[PDB]
C-alpha cells in the first residue's frame, strides 16, 4: 500500500573475464614457445658438426663446379673436339678417340686435341681453385673380357703410353709451345697408367677410347705438404720408347 | 636499451629455489588472510544468526511490547542494531482506547524483514565479498607471476655451446621448469580450495540469514493499509445513512416538540380565557 | 634451501598413477555430492511444485473460505509453511453483513504469490545454488591441479644423463604425460556434465515454480485499493450533495411545522373569540 | 594399480578417427536440439509478439468495453492468457452514471503491462534461457575433452625405442592429434555459431516484448491513485466551505420563518383585538 | 572411414600461409561488423542523449505547461516517444482554480525517470550489448583455431629422417610457426582492442543515460501522496472543530432569535392590552 | 601470397628490444591511467563519505529545518547535489501551527536514502566501473600479444645459410623467448595488482557509502502514511460519535429553549390577565 | 506511493562462463605437451642416428684393421719377407721387391712372395671382412726422379705387366694351382694402377720398387651388378706379351 516507487536496482553488469583463464593461455603459450626454441636451439647444437661438415662439402661442390666449368668454356671457344663432362669430371674425345683393333695411335684430330687440352686445364689447375683443390690427373684405360687377358692389357698399357709419349716426346707440336716450367707442371700433375672393366655401354667400340679423369682432394686431405716431390730442371730431351713404325 | 639486459641480468640472477619459496610464502599469507578476514568473519556471521533466530522464535508468544522490548535489547551489534532501528521504523503499531488511555494492542509490518536485514547489510559488506570473490584469481595469478619469473632464470641458465653439452643443457632446464610449475602448482591448490570454502560459506550464510529473517517476518502481520481503507469505506458508508438518520430524528423530535408546545398554549391560553371571564 | 628440495622429494616421490586416481576419486566423489544435494533434492522440489499446482487447480471453484483452509492445510513443509503464512497475510479479506453477522465474500490479492514463493527461498537456498554454480569450476581447476603434478613428476624422471637410458625416460615422461591429461579430461567431462544437470535442473524448477505461482495469483484478484480510493470519492461527492438536500429538507420541514404551529394558533384565536362573544 | 592400466589401454584402443566423429556427432546433435527449442521457439514467439502488437495497435480509438473485448478475445495461448488475466486485474475500470446505470467511461493502469507480460514469463521461461545460455561452454569442453582424448591415444602408442619407431610414433601422434582437432575446431566453430544466434535471438525477443508491452501500456493511463487523493483533498475542503455556507443560510431561513411567524401572529393579535372590540 | 581418411589428407595438404590469411580476414569482418553495429551506433546514442539532456536542462525555469509541451515535441519525434508518454502519465499535475478556470500550477513526480527510459531499451538493445560482450571471445576461437591448425600443420611437416635434414626441417618448422603465431597475434590483438573499445563506449553511454535520466528527474518533485494523506488528516481533524462550534454558533443564534420572538409577542400582547384599555 | 610475406617483413622490421619496451611502457600507462581514474578518484570519494557521515552524526540532535540546511550547504558535488535534492524531495515534513505560522516539528523518511545516494549513482559511475573492472584482462592480453609478435620477429629473421648465422638466430630467438616471459611476467603482475587495488577499493566504497547512507536514514523515521490512514479511520470512527453527540446535544438544547419560550408566554399572559382584570 | 513494499526480487539471471579462454588455454596445454614431446623425441632420435653413424663407422673400421692383422699374420707364417703396413693399407716388400736399371722381373725370392701372397689376399677377400669391404687391389709402380721421364715410366709398367703376367700366365704356378673360381677372383680383383715417382732419401734401391694396396668400400657405398664385372669362364690359356729376348 506504501510501497517506494523510487527503489532503483543495480543494472545487468556482467562481469569480466576470469583472469585465471587468460594468465594460463599465456603460460601454456609461453611454455609451447620455450619448448619449440629449446629444441631448435637443441638440434641446431648437436648437429652443427654436420652442418659445418654439409656447408663445406656444398663450397666443395660448388668450387669444382666452377672450374669445371671454366675448363669447359676454355675448350667450348678453343677446340669443338675437346669435350668435358663436368658431372664426372671426364675429358672426352669421342670421335678423335677411338682406337682400331691392335692398335695403339691416334689420328691427327686425338694429338691436336689433346696437346690443346692439356695447357688449357694446367691454367685451370695453376688457379686459386686448382691450388686449393686441383690433384694430379689419372689417365683412363679401357679393356674388355674376351679373349686373351693379358693381350688387352698390354693393348692397354701400350695406349696409356703412348699417350704419356704424345704429352712428352721430344719434336711435339707441344714441346714448341711450351716452357720449361710448364713441362715442369705437366709431369708433376700427370701419371700414366691404369686398367678397368666395364658393361655401361652397347658397343666394344667405345672400351676401344682414351680420357682424362681428374680427382681432387677430400674436405679433411687439404693439400698435405709432404706428399709431393720434386723433379730435377730436363738435361736432355725425352725419346718416346714405343715402336712407331710399329 | 642496455637497461633491459641489465634489468634482465638482475632479475635473473636469483636461485631458482627462491621463486617458488617466494610464491609459497605470498599465497600462503594470502589464504590465511583469507581464512581470518572471510572465513572466521562468516561462521561468527552464521552462529550469530543461528543465536538470534532462537531468541526471535522464542517471543513468538509474548505481548507486542514485550516482544519490541526484547528484540530491541537482542540487536545489539553495529549493522544489525541499525538494521532493527530501520525495521521497527518500519513497523506500525495499533493502539486502541483501553482502561482511559491509548495501549498497543498489535505491531503490523509493513516492509519485508529482509529490506533491512539485507544480504549486503549483513553478510557482503562485512565479508567484503566484494573484493574476497576475486582472492582466487589473484593468488593464480601469483603462481603464475612465479613461474614466469623461473622460467626466465632457467631460459637465462640455458646455453648448449657445445654438442656434447646439449643433454645437461636440456636437463637442467627441464627443472627450472619443473621449479615453477611448483610454484604454480601451489598457488591454484590454494585458489581451488579458497573458493571451495568461500562459496560454501556465501551459501550457509544465505541460508541462515533467510532464516533468521523468516523468524523476523513471522512475529508481525501485514496487510493494515487495505485493512484502513476498508474501514474507511464502511465508515463513509455507514455516514451517509448515519446523516440521514440523525435528519429524520431530528425532525421528528421538532414535530413532537412543536406539539407539546401547542397543547400548552392551548391549555395556558384556555386557563387564561377562564381567568378573563370570572375576573370580568 | 633443503627444505624446498625436501619438498619436492616429498611430491615426485608419489607414484604417477596416484595422481589421476586422486583427481578422479576425489571429482567422483564432488559428483556424488552434486547428485545427492543438488540433482535428486531438485527433483523432489519439482514433484513438489507439480503436485502442489494439481492441489491448488482443484479449488479454482471453490467458496474463498473452503480455499483458505485447503491451502492452509496443503502448505506444511517449512519454507512453504512460511511462505503460505506471509501470503495469507499479503490476501485481504472484504467482509460483508449478512444475516446478522460478518462473512468472508471475497478474498483479494495485494501482492503477486512469487514476492512470498520466490525463487530463491524455495529452489536457491534449498538446492545451495551459490555453492553449486560454482562446482565445475572447481572440477576443472582440480583437474589443472592433477595437469601440473602429473608434468612435474614427468619432468622430474626426465634426467637421463646417459644416450643408453634416454629412451627409458621418454617412455617414463609420455606415460606421466598421459595420467595428467586423463585425470584432466575426465574432470573437464564431470564439469560439462554438472553443468548440463545443475542449469537444466534449475531452468525446470524456475519453470514449475512459475506454474505453482501462477496458479496460486489466478484465486485471488487485485487492485482492492483503487476500488477503495474510488469508492471514497464517490462518498465524498454524494456526501456534499446529500447534505445540500439534508438541509433543504430540514428546511422545509421546518417551514410545514411552523405554519402547523400558525394553524393552531388561529383555531386557539378563533375558539377564544368565540367564547369572549359567547360571554359578552 | 591395475584398474588404471586396464582403463587406459580400453581407453586408447579406440581408432583414432572415433573421437572427431564422436565429438562431431555430440555437437551436431547439441546444435540440433539448440535449433529446435530456442531459434525456432524463439522465431515463433517474436512473430506472435508483432501478431499481437500489430492486433493491439488495432483497439487504440476503440471504446474501453470494446478494446477489453478484443483484448480478451485475443489472449489465448495459455502463459499469455494467465499474463492477460493479472493484467485485466490491475486495470482499474472507472464509471459513472449514465442514464441512471453504471458504464465504464474509461480505463486506467494501476501496474506496467510488462509487470505481467514479463520477460521471465514470456521468453525465458518458454525459451529455457536459464540452461541455453550455457551451451557454448558445454560445446567447448566437449571439443576440448575430444583433444585430451586423441592425444593420449597418440601417447598410449609412443614408442621411443628406435628412431624410425620414434619418427612414425610422432606421426601417429600428430595424426591422432589432428582427427581430434578436427572434431574440437567443429566444437568451437559450433559455439561460436550457437553463441551468436542465442544473443541475436534473445535480443529480438526482448525488443519485440517491449514493442508488446508499449502498445498495451498507451491503452491505458496510469496515476489513478494520486488523482483520488487530489480529489478526496479537494473534497474535503469543499465540505468545510459548505458547512458554513449551510449553517449560514440555516440560520438565515430560520430568522426568515420566524420573522413571518411574528407577522402571522400580530395579523391574528389585530383580529383578535377587533372581535373583543366588536364584542364590546 | 573414407570420407574422414579424406578430410584429414585434405586438411594436412593446407598450405600454412592460407591459414593466417583465413584468421586476419575472419576478424578483420568482425571487427568491421563491431565498429558498423556497435561502435558507431554507441556514438550515435551518447550523441542523442547529450542533446536530450541540454534540451531538457533549457526548460529548468519554465511553466509547467510549457515544459511539458516542450518535452513533448522533444520525445514525439523518435524513438523515446512511448517511453515519454508513459513517464508523462507518471507525472501529476496539480491543479488551482485561478480566474475561474483550471490551471496546471504544479507538477509532481510519482515514479523516477529511469523506470520508463531504461537500460535495456535505450542502449542494450539498440547496442545488441549482449552479444558484443561475446565478441573478444568469439575472436580468441578464431585465433585459437588457427593457431593449433597451424602449429600442427608445421609439426607434421616436420620430420628430420637423417642428421643432416635437421637444418631444413628446423627452417621450414620455423616459418610454419611465425604463420601460426602471426594469425594468433591479430586475433587478440583485435580481441582486446574490440574489449577496450567496447567496454569504454559502455560506460560513456551508461554514465550519458545517468545523465539523461537525472536532468528529467530534476524538473519535478516527488511526495505528493504523503501530502494528500497530511492535508486529510489536517482537514478531518478541522471538520470536527469545525462541527461542533458550527452547532454552538448555530445554539447560540437560535437562543438571540428566540428571545427577539418572546420580545415581539410581548410587545404585540401589550398593544392588545392598551387596545382593550381603549375600548373600555 | 606477396601480401602476407610484405605484411610480415614490415611487423618483423622493428627491433626486438621494442616489443618488451613496448609491453612495458604499454602497461605501465594504463596502470597510470588506473591510477588516475580510478584509484585517486575512489580514494577521493571515500573520504568524502566518511567526512559526510561525519557531519550528518554531527547534526542528528538539532532542529528539522537546521538539519535540511546543514544537509544542503553539505553536498556540494554534482552527483551529490543531485542525490540530497532527490532523496530532500522524497523527505515528508510535518507542519504544526506554533502557533501563529506554520512550523515543521517532524521530518520522515518515505524512501530509502540509498535509493538516491546508490551504488551505481555515487560510485559505479564516477569510477567508470564498467570499463575498469576489464583492464586486467586488457594486461594479460597485452602481454600475450607481447609475447607473440617478439616470436614472430624471432622467427621471420632466423637465417640458416650458415652455421655461425644459424648460431645468432638461435641467440636472437633464446633473447626473444626471455623478452616474452618478461613482458608476460610484467602484463600479469601488473593486472593481478590493478585487480587488488579495484576491488579492495571497490569494497571500501561500498562499506563507507553503507555507513553514510545509514547516516542519513537514521535522522528520519519511516511508517508516516500507515499514521496518517490509522488518524483517518480514528477521525471517521469519532466524526460519526462526534455527529450523534451533537444531534442529541442539539435536541436537547432545543427543547430547553422551548420550555423557557413556553414558561415566558404563560408568564406574559398572566401579567396580560392582571391588566386585564385592573382594567374592569 | 501506491506501490507494495512485498513486490518480487532477485530478478537477476546469472550471467553464463564465457568458454573460450578457457578453450585457448587447454588447446595450448594440449599444444605444449606435443611440443615436448616432440623436443624430447627429436632430440633423442638425432643424437641416436649420430651415435650410430659413429659407431657403424667405428665398426667398419675395425672390420678392415681386423682383415689387415690375419692377413699380415698369414704372410707371416707363410714367408718372412713381406712387409704388411695397417696403417695405411699397403703390402710391401722389405728387399726382395727391388729393382735394377734395365730391369723389369723381381728376383727369385721376389716372385716366391708374389706367388705366394695371391691365396692369402683370395683368403682375406673370401672371409666375411672381404665380403663386406673389400675393393679390388690396384699395383703400384715407383721410379727415381732422375733419368729419362718416359724411360721410367716405360720401365715401371713393364715391371707392372709382368706381375700380372706371373699373376696369370698359364706357365706360372699359380694358374697350376688355382681353380677356375679363383683365377676369375683373381681377375676381379688384382687391377693395374698408375705410376708413382715418389723419390726420397736418395735411395735409388728402395725407390724403384712395387708394392701392392687393398682399397675398401666406403660406408655410403653401394654394392650392385653395374660394378661387378663378371669375366666369362677361360677358354684358352694365356700368354704373356713381353718376350725374354727383350
Ligand atoms: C568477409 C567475411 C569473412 C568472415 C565470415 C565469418 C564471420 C565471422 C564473424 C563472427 C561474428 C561477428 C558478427 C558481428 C556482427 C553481428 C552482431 C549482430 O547481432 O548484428 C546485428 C544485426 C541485427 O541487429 P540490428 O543491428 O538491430 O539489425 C537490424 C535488423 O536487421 C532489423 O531490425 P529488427 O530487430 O526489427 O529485425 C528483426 C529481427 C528479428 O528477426 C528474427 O527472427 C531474428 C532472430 C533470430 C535470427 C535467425 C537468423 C538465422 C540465420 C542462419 C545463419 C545465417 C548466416 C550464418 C553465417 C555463419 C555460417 C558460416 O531480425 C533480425 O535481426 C535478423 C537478422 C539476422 C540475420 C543476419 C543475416 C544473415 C547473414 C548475413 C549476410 C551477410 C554476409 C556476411 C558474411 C557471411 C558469413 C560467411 O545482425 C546482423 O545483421 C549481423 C550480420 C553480420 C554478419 C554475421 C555473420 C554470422 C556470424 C556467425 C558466426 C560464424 C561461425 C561459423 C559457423 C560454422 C559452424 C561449423
Ligand atoms: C570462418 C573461420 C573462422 C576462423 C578460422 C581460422 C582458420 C581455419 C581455416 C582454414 C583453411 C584455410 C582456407 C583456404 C582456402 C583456399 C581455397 C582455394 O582457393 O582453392 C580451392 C581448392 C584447390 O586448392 P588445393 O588443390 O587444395 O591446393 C593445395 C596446395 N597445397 O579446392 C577446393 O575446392 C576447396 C578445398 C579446401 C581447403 C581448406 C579446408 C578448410 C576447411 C575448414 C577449416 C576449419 C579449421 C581447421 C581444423 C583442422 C583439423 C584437422
Ligand atoms: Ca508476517
Ligand atoms: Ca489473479
Ligand atoms: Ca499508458
Ligand atoms: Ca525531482
Ligand atoms: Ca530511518
Amino acid at each position: 500500500m506504501f510501497g517506494n516507487a523510487f527503489g532503483v536496482k543495480k543494472r545487468r553488469s556482467d562481469e569480466a573475464e576470469k583472469p585465471f583463464w587468460i594468465s594460463y593461455a599465456d603460460l601454456m603459450t609461453a611454455m609451447m614457445v620455450l619448448f619449440l626454441v629449446v629444441m631448435v636451439a637443441s638440434l641446431s647444437s648437436v648437429t652443427q658438426r654436420i652442418q659445418r661438415a654439409e656447408q663445406g662439402e656444398k663450397a666443395r661442390g660448388q668450387d669444382i663446379s666452377r672450374l669445371c666449368e671454366r675448363l669447359e668454356l676454355h675448350a667450348r671457344n678453343v677446340n669443338k673436339n675437346i669435350v668435358v663432362d663436368c658431372h664426372d669430371n671426364r675429358i672426352s674425345f669421342g670421335e678423335a678417340g677411338r682406337f682400331a683393333h691392335n692398335q695403339f695411335f691416334l689420328n691427327a684430330e686425338g694429338q691436336k686435341a689433346l696437346q690443346d687440352v692439356v695447357p688449357l686445364v694446367l691454367e685451370a689447375s695453376n688457379s686459386e681453385e686448382g691450388k686449393k683443390w686441383f690433384k694430379q690427373i689419372v689417365i683412363e684405360g679401357f679393356t674388355d673380357t674376351d679373349g686373351s687377358y693379358l693381350y688387352n692389357l698390354h693393348l692397354s698399357l701400350q695406349r696409356s703410353e703412348w699417350v704419356m709419349c704424345s704429352l712428352l716426346d721430344s719434336r711435339s707440336p707441344l714441346q714448341k709451345n711450351i716452357s720449361a716450367e710448364q713441362q715442369l707442371q705437366i709431369r708433376k700433375l700427370f701419371l700414366a697408367g691404369g686398367v678397368s672393366f666395364n658393361n655401361a655401354k652397347e658397343s666394344k667400340e667405345a672400351s676401344r677410347r682414351v680420357e682424362l679423369r681428374m680427382q681432387f682432394f677430400g674436405l679433411k686431405d687439404k693439400r698435405d705438404k709432404a706428399d709431393e716431390v720434386d723433379f730435377p730442371p730436363v738435361v736432355n730431351k725425352e725419346v718416346c720408347q714405343l715402336v712407331m713404325p710399329l | 636499451m642496455s637497461w633491459l639486459n641489465s634489468i634482465l641480468v638482475t632479475l635473473t640472477s636469483v636461485e631458482p629455489y627462491k621463486v617458488p619459496v617466494t610464491v609459497i610464502v605470498t599465497v600462503t599469507f594470502a589464504f590465511v588472510c583469507f581464512i581470518f578476514f572471510y572465513l572466521l568473519r562468516s561462521i561468527r556471521i552464521i552462529y550469530g544468526l543461528k543465536k538470534y533466530t532462537r531468541s526471535i522464535n522464542s517471543i513468538e508468544k509474548s505481548a507486542p511490547e514485550v516482544q519490541l522490548e526484547h528484540l530491541k535489547s537482542l540487536f545489539q551489534r553495529s549493522e544489525l542494531k541499525h538494521a532493527w532501528n530501520e525495521f521497527e521504523e518500519s513497523l506500525h503499531s495499533q493502539y486502541e482506547l483501553e482502561n482511559g488511555e491509548e495501549k498497543i494492542v498489535r505491531i503490523r509490518a509493513t516492509a519485508p524483514s529482509a529490506s533491512f536485514f539485507s544480504e549486503q547489510q549483513l553478510v557482503d559488506i562485512p565479508l567484503n565479498t566484494e573484493f574476497f570473490k576475486h582472492l582466487p584469481g589473484i593468488l593464480t595469478g601469483m603462481g603464475i607471476i612465479g613461474t614466469f619469473y623461473g622460467l626466465m632464470i632457467g631460459l637465462n641458465h640455458f646455453d648448449p655451446s657445445t654438442p656434447e653439452q646439449v643433454s645437461s643443457s636440456v636437463n637442467n632446464l627441464l627443472r627450472d621448469v619443473l621449479y615453477a610449475f611448483l610454484g604454480s602448482a601451489f598457488a591454484i591448490f590454494a585458489s581451488i580450495l579458497v573458493t571451495w570454502l568461500e562459496k560454501l560459506s556465501i551459501a550457509k550464510s544465505y541460508k541462515y540469514l533467510e532464516k533468521f529473517t523468516a523468524a523476523l517476518d513471522s512475529l508481525y502481520d501485514s496487510g493494515v493499509g487495505e485493512e484502513y481503507l476498508a474501514s474507511l469505506v464502511k465508515s463513509s458508508n455507514e455516514s451517509a445513512t448515519q446523516a440521514r438518520h440523525l435528519k429524520e430524528s431530528l425532525v421528528t423530535d421538532l414535530r413532537d416538540m412543536l406539539l407539546h408546545l401547542a397543547e400548552s398554549q392551548k391549555i395556558e391560553n384556555e386557563r387564561l380565557a377562564n381567568t378573563l371571564s370570572a375576573t370580568y
